[PDB]
């Protein structure tokens, strides 16, 4: 259970065995790093020798150097001792909060539910976020890519799904940073201590974090997915809660796997990471599922293949004042059938966004001529796609301290109702901004009764 | 190892006296590489010195032998020669004695101005600082250009890409951010000083000479500290300098002092890196590159942050320069270095040659930092510039064939081009940052909507004298209130009207 | 003689099958004296065989994926398809063209041993013409006044300009009308369509499905006829007297025919 | 009505003209990608 | 395994049964690398074999012994037409005509292991299921798998076909395998060519879908009919498989993603579909 | 002095000529302190016999086959070719791109190693303009406004930015003609094709192939000419008259011979 | 066509060979290559057999040097070597009319001129198609 290292090639170590040969995908540790050195085990090379991708940096080493085999693969800590925290690749805690102290230990390559696990119903994730429970739903199990650049929230946007999960459903979440930047992973970490979602000293945390540097190697990128999904995948089985993974991102996700196909020479580099083929990312998608015991639902954070959903958010929304700033013409979703989510909810969503599609095209009329066409039918059209663009904005739990608006909890009953109602014009005669950061309809109502009563 | 003499002494069982754990002997040598039989005890990444002085470079620890790249002209290496390790990997001096001296890639000076008294010397390979030591960025570290200090803004800590096609400007952008620190340098306030550190990269000796006479007759020279590996130096010396480099800075950077730091160009360093890698017989990838490419610009650009005021407070913002072949931005190189960076800044030759100097592609030029690196006047003016631009943009994608159009459309198409000519600038003359806010407010104001464009800069050659001389008081109201007040504004209008009327 | 290399073969099969079928067209050339016909289809096919042999062998591809002997390896098997003292093998190649370029290898490969060209067209098929043969985008090298003959070269280049000045006139009808034109226009129009009816045979082999007997034109027939169409002999001969008739006699018989039966 | 009729018709075949040479530049840009891509892949398996 | 026994039920590429309902009593065993049928055994295709679909059945059609391919880009139907195809089968599999019973194969390569089991569950609802047989290798399941699962279903679908019953087979999708075909290649060490594929996925693809055949009546009548599926990307259809699965099948159905997003469902585009 | 090694040579002749060349001008320059003239014709072919033997020295080939030295071959020969202290050498050196390519690695490795560029296009030379100098693409970084004079850059960066929207316009002039073009684009074409015209001069060496007397043009009639026509004040002229000549003195001649 | 590719790369230098026999004793011989580019794809073919690494359009490096060396021995000899001659008229087959090739470039730059042959102007009937505008004679 002792080999050798024979070669060191860039993050590529050959170590040499003597008696018993470790599997693939098994962890060694090398004995005379400060800083411990894992080193995955890739292929077997024969000759009682195999080859290993490292995890972290290799400078400084000899060859004949002892390796330790651990006769498992790479087991991170997992638990609720790890909201929260932030580990790297093989569970080191990189906050300098201590170690991570927990009874369970999880190897990062596990295998795909079966046939007989998976639930026939096509059930969505409620998040409470009225725009995406209505126009762009959440399925469980899915893959969501969540879009947005620099001056939207999208930071407050994933803390608000953190915590509406958490509230809602019970189930936390667990953050990947693949290959992710070191002045972004420290705004996102502090800006999830400023919102309570990380809470030091209270165990209220919500989310566990797992990031990777770009300094790292590129075998230890490949595997930070592996490792966030490890931990969500204990919240899902050893808990039965629905569980949120964000992966920022697959992109990067997949840039280190074709890194790591080029340092082994076997694959070339222009086939890197397919969705299909378990060795490369077949068992990390079918690892994210929908069980009988819990779920795990992936949102991939993309910065501007196969998602089940996906939310855009504009810079325009933002201009507008509405918060979230989603997008609710160009976010779509396969969810989005009647044989599904219900005739309903297909036929309100389908009413809503007619009634964007047209108001967009009567503002571009508005904007050629002028505010008068087609008498009071445009202008009630008009006036009730405002209504809904306003109730489309909601207030964040997270951002209560920034923006000074206290954010709801609104059910996907409540949701329904209320547009159901606007498209009816039950509620045709109350103003328009009184439509504006309101959770559920009813508090709508008072807006608009408090304002009657002020002005 | 199975050479002649080695099976001669092993069927024999001489068991040579020569001890080749601290020493070792060429197996082979060729261009910059050296095959080394011995040197047992020798680590990753270590300093070796050939029996004619050169140094080399321990890279490649195969079972067979040591991969060395040679530091100097291979001629002077020869098979069966003696290497000794030094014991220790690559260290290059630092400290303020820098200032001023131009240096190699081991920090060498090469001006002939003597030695230098350094008395700490730092490695190269340095690990990058963690999430925890390092704060947001929101120092302004002002370049001196209204195009860029307005619309791209870089603040102290960022990596800030500048990557363009060849003859575009960027040498230009990185000499005058360097030149415009001397009003900070010769102020009195410590905190807004910026040490700036050039490293020159595979370029000829008369373009390293001509940047030194530059900074040298514009006095920029007693703060910076320039790197050269020209074209004729060896390979393993253009890798290695942007790493001294970025060693020299991080003593300004872990001092509580702010350093600037520019790679002109690190395609260069990765040209070399390339050679090197293909003349050790790595496996190589796309465009002949390896896969640790990528790893190498990432290492290298991970180190450029600001520490937060528990570490000193200290910064070092870089300024990688990326040259492209005719605009192809999906390359390789570009790809690594537009993934790694916080933002880049585009020169386009269509741009240059229409007359907008500097080229800057607004569109396509992105600061991910934004506006937290921008004072609040400039980023009270840039906020609605940035709008106009965009607008204007808009507006004139279907504008080649337009001549009846509307009202509106036309006032922003004017505005666009009254900014479009107010974002232009020569060469080598800075701009302080109240000329910059000045300017971009009257633009953006509408004072400008009713002036030809070709006078503008005339009206900037001459506006910024009438209140540097006439109209000083609300230059000084808007230094101590810090931002443009709407009575500020008022008195600012009535004194562009009544200077526009004498104009 | 059939050979039918399938699909499901492998790539040695597929390459050498049109060395069979050129086998047999041989024996039927030296050693009884004949004009053979050679039906390849398709060429394309032996070319991506060819190639997927190279590289189950190792060979370096050449330029866009071909294998380095692709030139020799058309010139072996064509070579062997000419014109010889005891007989000749003539071929007739269906040509796929991959991605619609001319400038690809392996059309480009085989275009430098042809000696002729006829394209079907599926708009001449929609006007009824059969067969569906472009008069102006098939071409032959031996259109010269010392292979054909004079009157051959000049038939045939005056009903290829009428055909041209026919195609120019169909935009200028399709836009505007046929009023306008003059009557020069109009008696080209006229010999044009009159040309271009003519072209249409009826075929032996299709009889049963046609109702209408086969006809083998000799090309002396064929040249006179045209050379009546061209300078304005049959003038008064309605354009439906052209169509699907072998000869010019015939075509004045159906003529007659139509004249009697109005 | 004829003049618009004419001139947009020259414009059509000046847009012909300019997509006939464009297919050219396409066709022999792809050729060259294909190759250039395919000997990058020849030398990177040649070098194990 | 081959034979009626694995009519209902959700196989691997091996044949064993995951669908948890018990083993399977098959008695033949057929080989997947069987030869296709030669020139004499087969006749023209005459028999209409009915997608369901006005647009199929009447400006792309597809009849009994053809390979009709369903090439698109990503959700853009494909999946929804073969599955409309299979459920069509049970107006004519409850009738007494033995001429117009089709009995259906749905190979699932690559796919997502929740999406075969919503399929089959849809399936099971439409009464569709007592004639179909579901192979399924998902994206957890090893390339080899991957590999196999169109060749097994081959196979279950010739036993049909030389039974003197007909068979409709869908491969979903054969991008899939061919990718793991692909990475098999690879790791095998064996020469690539374009986009690292190997000299021979012409030739699998080829030995796979020349088995769809319309027999003789002399060799007993039967047929088998093929409807790949080629997941394209931004519609790229000069990409090397979809050229090599376009010059084998007998014509392609393509969907497009622009008239997906005008709601035009299905968005066949009837100027790029062909049918030989 | 004249040291010659040409494409009859084999490759390992025609590497070392341009060395030898340089050895000559070295010791001109240094030894003796004089003002030394070095033409070679042409640099290509050194970095191009330099690539001819690269793969018998058992090398890997850079990119688009090239030797891996390319860079390092021709940095150190280049800089020999110097001004120093002890003497001045002005080096015209010609530059060969292989099927008109200017991203090709040899002439892109010999870009960064030149004071001035003189770029010459086919396409110019299609249009009769002699000598085909690209004007759009050729740099000098003597091109300063301290160091030529304020009026002469100006009156160059004027006509590189007259020509730069000529270049701009002709994308919609290929397709929609003059007729949609504005006044102030009408006259962009003017005085960019006059400027064009303006640009050829006939050659001493080249009345050989063509017949026109080659003239000598001082600086100042350039730049004067030049500001003429850049003021609009030769509007009036035909295009033709600026074409083959020296000076605008022969323009206003050529015209009223017209 | 059907002969081996050595046999087309060495045919040119035979050829020459047996001009330079006229060129060296005092007579004038005219030479013709019909044509040089299937000469350069059999040399082309050559090095690919030979697993040379390839260039421009998969082409060996040397193409140029193959042909400047070939066209380099038609020369106009002095008085003094007998006064002899040997004039080579190399043939180049283009794709599309494009002279911004490799192979039509290598020789436009090795020979004195060319005589370029037009497309269009052979379907009008103009036979010589010879473009005025861009064949000319150093
Ligand atoms: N803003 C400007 N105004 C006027 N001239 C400028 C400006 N910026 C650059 N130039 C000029 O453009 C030329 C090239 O610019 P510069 O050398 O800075 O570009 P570069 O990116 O360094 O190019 P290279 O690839 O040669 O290094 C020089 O002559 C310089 O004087
Ligand atoms: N004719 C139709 N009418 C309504 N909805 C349809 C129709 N065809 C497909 N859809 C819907 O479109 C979505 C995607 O279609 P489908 O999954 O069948 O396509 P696909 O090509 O198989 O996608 P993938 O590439 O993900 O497998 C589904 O939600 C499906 O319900
Ligand atoms: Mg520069
Ligand atoms: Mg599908």
């Amino acid at each position: 259970s002792n080999g050798q290292i024979t070669a060191v090639i860039g993050a590529v170590v050959d170590v040499q065995f003597e008696d018993q040969l470790p599997p693939i995908l098994n962890a060694l540790e090398v004995q005379g790093r400060s800083p411990r050195l894992i080193l995955e085990v890739a292929q077997h090379l024969g000759e009682n020798t195999v080859r290993t991708i490292a995890m972290d940096g290799t400078e400084g080493l000899v060859r004949g150097q002892n390796v330790l085999d651990t006769g498992a693969p790479i087991k991170i800590p997992v638990g609720p001792e790890t909201l929260g925290r932030i580990m790297n690749v093989i569970g080191e805690p990189i906050d300098e909060r201590g170690p991570i102290v927990t009874d369970k230990f999880a190897a990062i390559h596990a295998d795909a539910p079966e046939f007989v696990e998976m639930s026939v119903q096509q059930e969505i994730l409620v998040t409470g976020i009225k725009v995406v429970d209505l126009l762009a739903p959440y399925a469980k199990g899915g893959k969501i890519g969540l879009f947005g650049g620099a001056g939207v929230g999208k930071t407050v946007l994933i803390m608000e799904l953190i915590n509406n999960v958490a509230k809602a459903h019970g189930g936390y979440s667990v953050f990947a940073g693949v290959g992710e930047r070191t002045r972004e992973g420290n705004d996102l970490y502090h800006e999830m201590i400023e919102s309570g979602v990380i809470s030091l000293k209270d165990k209220t945390s919500k989310v566990a974090l797992v990031y990777g540097q770009m300094n790292e190697p590129p075998g230890a990128r490949a595997r930070v997915a592996l490792t966030g999904l490890t931990v969500a995948e204990y919240f899902r089985d050893q808990e039965g809660q629905d569980v949120l993974l964000f992966i920022d991102n697959i992109f990067r996700f997949t840039q280190a796997g074709s890194e790591v196909s080029a340092l082994l020479g076997r694959i070339p580099s222009a086939v890197g990471y397919q969705p299909t083929l378990a060795t490369d990312m077949g068992t990390m998608q079918e690892r994210i599922t929908t069980t009988k015991k819990g779920s795990i639902t992936s949102v991939q954070a993309i910065y501007v293949a196969h998602l089940d959903a996906t939310t855009v958010l504009s810079r325009a929304i933002a201009e507008l004042g509405i918060y979230p700033a989603v997008d609710p013409l160009d976010s779509t979703s396969r969810i989005l059938d009647p044989n599904i989510i219900g005739e309903e909810h297909y036929n309100i969503a389908r009413g809503v966004q007619k009634i964007l599609q047209d108001y967009k095209s009567l503002q571009d009329i508005i904007a050629i001529l002028g505010m008068d066409e087609l008498s009071e039918e445009d202008k009630l059209i008009v006036s009730r796609a405002r209504k809904i663009q306003r109730f489309l904005s909601q207030p964040f739990q997270v951002a209560e301290v920034f923006t000074g608006h206290a954010g709801k909890l609104v059910p996907i009953k409540d949701t329904i109702k209320g547009f159901k109602m606007i498209l009816n014009g039950e509620l045709d005669h109350l103003p328009e901004v009184a439509f504006y950061m309101v959770g559920p309809i009813e508090e709508v109502v008072a807006k608009a009764e408090k304002i009657a009563e002020s002005q | 190892a199975e050479i002649s003499a080695v099976l001669e002494e092993k069927i024999l069982g001489a068991a040579p006296k020569e001890n080749l754990e601290e020493t070792g002997r060429v197996l082979s040598i060729g261009d910059g590489i050296a095959r080394v039989y011995g040197l047992k005890n020798i680590q990753a990444e270590e300093m070796v010195e050939f029996s004619s002085g050169l140094k080399g470079m321990a890279l490649n620890l195969e079972p067979d032998n040591v991969g060395i790249v040679v530091f100097g002209n291979d001629k002077h290496i020869k098979e069966g020669d003696i290497v000794k390790r030094t014991g220790a990997i690559v260290d290059v001096p630092v400290g303020e004695e820098l200032l001023g001296r131009v240096v190699d890639a081991l920090g060498n000076p090469i001006d002939g101005k003597g030695p230098i008294g350094s008395k700490t010397r730092q490695r190269v390979g340095v690990k990058a600082p963690g999430i925890i030591p390092r704060v947001s960025v929101r120092e302004p570290m002002q370049t001196g250009m209204k195009a860029v200090d307005s619309l791209v803004p870089i603040g102290r800590g960022q990596r800030e890409l500048i990557i363009g096609d060849r003859q575009t400007g960027k040498t230009a952008i990185a000499i005058d951010a360097i030149i415009n620190q001397k009003r900070f340098n010769d102020a009195q306030d410590e905190k807004k000083k910026l040490y700036c550190v050039y490293v020159a990269i595979g370029q000829k000796r008369s373009t390293v000479a001509q940047i030194v006479k530059r900074l040298t007759d514009t006095d920029a020279m007693r703060y910076t500290i320039v790197v050269s590996a020209t074209a004729s130096d060896a390979a393993p010396l253009q890798y290695l300098a942007p790493y001294s480099g970025c060693a020299m800075g991080e003593f300004f950077r872990d001092n509580g002092k702010h350093a600037l730091i520019i790679y002109d160009d690190l395609s260069k360093q990765a040209v070399a890196y390339r050679q090197m890698s293909l003349l050790l017989r790595r496996p190589p990838g796309r465009e002949a590159y390896p896969g640790d490419v990528f790893y190498l610009h990432s290492r290298l650009l991970e180190r450029a942050a600001k520490m937060s005021e528990s570490n000193g407070g200290g910064s070092l913002t870089a300024l990688p320069v990326i040259e492209t072949q005719a605009g192809d931005v999906s390359a390789y190189i570009p790809t690594n270095v537009i993934s790694i960076t916080d933002g880049q800044i585009f020169l386009e030759t269509e741009l240059f040659y229409k007359g907008i100097r500097p080229a800057i592609n607004v569109g396509l030029s992105v600061s991910r930092v934004g506006s937290a690196a921008q004072t609040r006047a400039m980023k009270q003016v840039a906020g609605s510039m940035k709008l106009e631009l965009a607008q204007y943009r808009e507006v004139a994608a279907f504008a080649q064939f337009g001549s009846d159009l509307d009202a509106s459309t036309q006032q922003l198409l004017s505005r666009g081009v009254r900014l479009t000519e107010l974002l232009k600038q020569g060469q080598y003359v800075p701009m302080a940052i109240e000329d910059q806010v000045a300017i971009i407010y009257c633009g953006v104001r509408g004072h400008l909507d009713k002036v030809e464009p070709s006078k503008i800069t005339k009206f900037e050659k001459e506006f910024s004298q009438h209140i540097k001389t006439s109209h000083r008081d609300i230059l000084d109201t808007i230094a101590k209130e810090g931002q443009i007040s709407p009575d500020t504004d008022a008195k600012l209008k009535k004194v562009v009207t009544d200077f526009l009327s004498t104009f | 003689a059939l050979v039918y290399g399938q699909m499901n073969e492998p790539p040695g099969a597929r390459a050498r099958v049109a060395l069979t079928g050129l086998t047999v067209a041989e024996y039927f050339r030296d050693q009884e004296g004949q004009d053979v016909l050679l039906f390849i289809d398709n060429i394309f096919r032996f070319t991506q065989a060819g190639s997927e042999v190279s590289a189950l062998l190792g060979r370096i591809p050449s330029a866009v994926g071909y294998q380095p002997t692709l030139a020799t390896d058309m010139g072996t098997m064509q070579e062997r398809i000419t014109t010889t003292k005891k007989g000749s093998i003539t071929s007739v190649q269906a040509i796929y063209v991959p991605a619609d370029d001319l400038t690809d290898p392996a059309p480009a490969t085989t275009f430098a041993h042809l000696d002729a060209t006829t394209v079907l067209s599926r708009a001449i098929a929609e006007l009824g013409i059969y067969p569906a043969v472009d008069p102006l985008d098939s071409t032959s090298r031996i259109l010269d006044p010392n292979i054909i003959g004079e009157e051959h070269y000049n038939i045939a280049r005056g009903v290829q300009k009428i055909l041209q000045d026919y195609k120019s006139l169909q935009d200028i009808i399709a836009i505007l009308g046929m009023d306008e034109l003059s009557e020069e226009d109009k008696l080209i129009v006229s010999r044009a369509r009159k040309i271009q009816r003519f072209l249409s045979q009826p075929f032996q082999v299709a009889e049963v499905f046609t109702g209408h007997a086969g006809k083998l034109v000799p090309i002396k027939d064929t040249i006179k006829g045209f050379k009546m169409i061209l300078n304005g002999e049959l003038d008064h001969l309605p354009e439906v007297a052209f169509y699907m008739v072998g000869p010019i006699e015939e075509v004045v018989a159906k003529a007659e025919k139509i004249a009697e039966s109005q | 009505q004829s003049s618009r009729m004419t001139a947009m018709d020259n414009a059509s075949k000046n847009a012909g003209e300019m997509i006939d040479k464009l297919t050219m530049t396409f066709n022999r840009t792809r050729q060259a990608v294909i190759t250039r891509e395919l000997i990058e892949i020849i030398s990177g398996a040649s070098a194990l």
